[PDB]
């Protein structure tokens, strides 16, 4: 056998642990404004980039480019989930920075649809 | 595949041998029986031909030696092959000294099979000449 | 590509240029994996593409059957097998060319001794 | 099994794959453990027989060597119905057996 | 070849050409060839007279075959890849899996040669070979019009015109010249040979889209790869 | 007639290469059918499009050429209407037509 069959039990088949996503979903505060709904072909995402480039360098005190990345990753799919993106900030940032950070990328997307030409207001501005 | 696991690799080539009891006759190293040369690898570069002859001494008289060499700078690759003057000299260097560690970095000696001798149409050194047609040995 | 098997081929299509550029250039280490991941993409792929990679992974191993280095006899048992398993392979080329040589190459007392290899 | 509580089915999908019984296991059932009555035959998930696994036994996972059946009440309950029956974890039970005789032995 | 000598004696009226004089009278089965090559171009009808499409083709010197496809077929275009058609640097103009294509951006780019590695004479000929296919476009009425897309608008072209010349190396309906995955059908200029069969100049094709444009002459399935169980393999 | 075991919906692709069959909610099946080469009729594993939370009304299979079969579906997602007291969510949520594609050279469905 190439490697051993036996490989730890699955999060589908092991009823003995609790579903930590939907338990994280109730338990962290959110920020107001990630209900609404994000379509990202509508969004122009390089405009955005440096930005957050900016954002985390300075919440972090250095650049770590694997949690910008992973960031840029999570906004790659058609409608992002930002409840889940909160959460995966979480353990990175502070978890209060994590929530601020949501509070200002996420009504900037939503500017950012709005747009035809794909990009946010205080981007049109500056 | 790293170069120490083909250093254990040859070691438990021995140990299995052993587990087994397989007779000498039969030994993995008398597919090797016919020939006299030994590839080292896995040399420190500082190490010169001098010192390979120095340690490899300990198990027979050395006739000859190639520490192949890079061709623009002459600085060496790290490998080797050696012959012996006895064919059993190289069962008990590779049963012994293979894995060692000389300067903090281990070798590993195996048999080779075959060996083709470097051509003389280069005119690059005269020394290796000297050391192809004559080679090192005890002059009487 | 060994996880898929049999799926995938259209999946591995954009990765055959740099692995096919590789092997027949690269002379080294870099070949024995390399052509590792070539033996494990050639049952993956229908039999008219097959009967070219096979030809010329034949002919390379057949230069790599000398080799005194123990990765790549480890590599080239299994790509044998793999291109043994194609028909492109012609019965006849199989017991004039890749046979001899292997007997005479790897039917030997060091390969009984590793239970891989074995 | 039925006496080992820790351990714990694969229930995917079942698929058209046949599952298997080493020589110990023989005759008995995947799911109640019976040596009676073999009601219908054992379908496994794709990936519990990929590659080398294929064929391997069920319940314990050797070399399997006869086909495995649910009996016949675990089929009028309907046990039958609720996935791959393949055991996913070897459990305490097994682990601690290796460690004691490799202590001693 | 025999194929425009027929389009130009057609156009004569000689409604004979068997016994027609010449002092070295061709091969009769060069001449069927010939006669079938027009045929298949809709150059020509079925018993041998002369088409609307056909009669439009004399007034190029052009190959006919060649010049149907264009005018079937982009036709600023056309008047730019049919005037070429009579490794660095390359690689600027030149895009992948298609002869066309490059030699487009080539012309192109012209008007826009050593240190591009390209010869001044061949390209100033073009310059005037283009300029008189134009004027006799115009002449006739052949409408000058541009497309969205040149590489779907010159890929059409070269199916029609040159379809006799499709291969399926590679089979014809040969192997491919020094000179340049998924496509297994090709279009190609021109044939040649040294050791072995060469294709030169060439732009990757699908075979049903020949089929849609010239049914008469050449008159990718998704299937599952595993065989699954019978009924009797299951139990 | 349970509620999420299929059995309900079945719909078969027009060139004859798989079959989907499907519950009221959350659960979809589709089996590949093939020939052998003694023109038998064999079946494949079945591969699963599980969506929680999503009501089907109807399925049909979509005549795509000799491309990868598509499944077409009537769904409707009852997640958020669960969680409104207002009642609001019931009404203002909307009926979608999902496609699903089988992908037969990676052997899944994808949605
Ligand atoms: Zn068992
Ligand atoms: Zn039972
Ligand atoms: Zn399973």
């Amino acid at each position: 056998m190439d490697a051993g069959f036996f490989r730890g039990t699955s999060a589908e088949q092991d009823n003995r642990f609790s579903n930590k996503q939907k338990k994280l979903l109730k338990q962290l505060k959110f920020a107001e404004c990630l209900e609404k709904k994000v379509d990202m072909s509508k969004v122009n995402l390089e405009v955005i980039k440096p930005w957050i480039t900016k954002r985390v360098t300075e919440i972090l005190g250095f650049e770590d480019d694997v949690v910008i990345e992973f960031i840029f990753n999570q906004l790659e799919v058609k409608n992002p989930d930002s409840k889940m993106m909160q959460i995966n900030l979480t353990g990175f940032l502070n978890g209060k920075n994590a929530r601020e950070f949501m509070g200002e990328l996420w009504p900037l997307l939503l500017s950012a649809q709005e747009n035809i030409a794909g990009i946010p207001s205080a981007f049109l501005e500056l | 595949m790293n170069p120490l696991t083909k250093v254990k690799l040859i070691n438990e080539l021995n140990e299995r041998e052993v587990q087994l009891g397989v007779a000498d006759k039969v030994s993995w190293h008398s597919e090797y029986k016919d020939s006299a040369w030994i590839f080292l690898g896995g040399l420190p570069y500082e190490l010169t031909e001098g010192d390979i002859i120095c340690v490899f001494s300990q198990y027979g008289e050395i006739v000859n030696i190639n520490l192949v060499r890079d061709k623009k700078t002459g600085k060496s690759k790290g490998f080797c092959f050696l012959c012996y003057e006895d064919q059993r000299s190289t069962i008990l260097a590779v049963d012994n000294f293979n894995g060692i560690k000389i300067k903090g970095r281990t070798i590993r000696v195996d048999h080779v099979s075959n060996y083709r001798a470097p051509k003389d149409s280069e005119e690059i050194d005269d020394v290796t000449r000297q050391l192809q047609e004559k080679g090192c040995g005890a002059r009487t | 590509a060994e996880a898929a098997t049999p799926y995938g081929i259209e999946s591995f299509d954009s990765v055959l240029k740099p692995l096919w550029k590789g092997i027949r250039q690269h002379r080294g280490k870099g070949l024995a994996a390399f052509l590792k991941a070539i033996g494990y993409l050639i049952p993956l792929m229908d039999a008219e593409y097959a009967n070219y990679y096979t030809r010329e992974v034949m002919l390379i191993l057949i230069r790599e059957f000398q080799s005194p280095d123990e990765e790549m006899k480890k590599i080239v048992l299994k790509v044998v097998k793999q291109c043994c398993g194609t028909d492109g392979v012609e019965a006849n080329y199989i017991k004039t060319e890749i046979l001899p040589p292997f007997f005479k190459h790897f039917w030997q007392h060091r390969m009984a001794l590793d239970r891989r290899n074995y | 099994a039925k006496h080992h509580p820790d351990l714990i089915f694969c229930r995917k999908q079942a698929g058209v794959a046949i599952g298997r019984l080493c020589e110990k296991c023989d005759g008995k059932c995947v799911i109640c453990d019976s040596y009676v009555r073999p009601c219908t035959l054992v379908r496994i998930c794709d990936e519990c027989n990929y590659g080398s696994y294929q064929g391997r036994c069920v319940i314990c996972g050797g070399p399997g060597v006869s086909d495995a059946y649910y009996c016949k009440e675990c089929t009028i309950q309907e046990k039958d119905r609720d996935g791959c029956p393949k055991i996913v974890n070897l459990g305490s039970s097994k682990t601690d057996l290796f460690y004691e005789r490799k202590k001693y032995g | 070849s025999l194929g425009n000598v027929v389009l130009l004696l057609k156009s004569l009226g000689i409604h004979d050409l068997m016994h027609f004089d010449f002092l070295d009278p061709p091969p009769y089965e060069t001449l069927l060839l010939a006669l079938e090559q027009l045929y298949a171009l809709g150059a020509l009808n079925h018993l041998g007279e002369l088409t609307t499409s056909g009669r439009k083709m004399a007034e190029l010197p052009v190959d006919p075959m060649l010049s149907k496809m264009i005018l079937a077929s982009c036709s600023e275009e056309i008047l730019t890849v049919a005037a070429m058609l009579s490794d660095n640097a390359r690689v600027n103009f030149f895009l992948p899996g298609g002869d066309h294509l490059v030699l487009l951006n080539v012309y192109t780019q012209w008007a826009e040669c050593y240190e591009n590695f390209v010869q001044f004479r061949s390209m100033r000929r073009a310059r005037d070979v283009r300029e008189q296919l134009e004027g006799l476009l115009e002449r006739v009425e052949v409408g000058l019009s541009s497309c969205q897309g040149d590489y779907i608008r010159v890929r059409k072209a070269i199916t029609a015109g040159y379809f006799y010349h499709t291969a399926r190396g590679y089979r014809t309906v040969v192997f491919i010249h020094p000179n340049s995955q998924q496509p297994r059908w090709l279009l190609y200029h021109e044939l040649v040979l040294t050791t072995k069969e060469f294709m030169r100049q060439v732009l990757e094709i699908e075979s049903s889209w020949l089929l849609e444009v010239a049914p008469h002459y050449y008159k990718a399935k998704k299937m599952p790869k595993k065989i699954g169980k019978t009924r009797e393999e299951l139990g | 007639c349970r509620r999420i075991v299929p059995g309900q919906f079945l719909a078969v692709d027009p060139k004859g290469r798989a079959v989907m069959i499907s519950a009221i909610e959350k659960q979809k099946l589709v089996y590949i059918l093939n020939r052998d080469a003694a023109a038998r009729l064999t079946i494949s594993s079945p591969l699963e499009a599980h969506k929680a939370n999503t009501l089907v009304y109807h399925v049909v299979g979509v005549d795509v050429g000799f491309e990868n079969p598509m499944f077409a579906c009537l769904e409707m997602d009852y997640e958020e209407a669960d969680n409104d007291p207002t009642g609001e969510a019931a009404a203002n949520t909307q009926q979608t037509l999902t496609f699903y594609e089988l992908d037969l050279g990676l052997n899944h469905v994808v949605r």
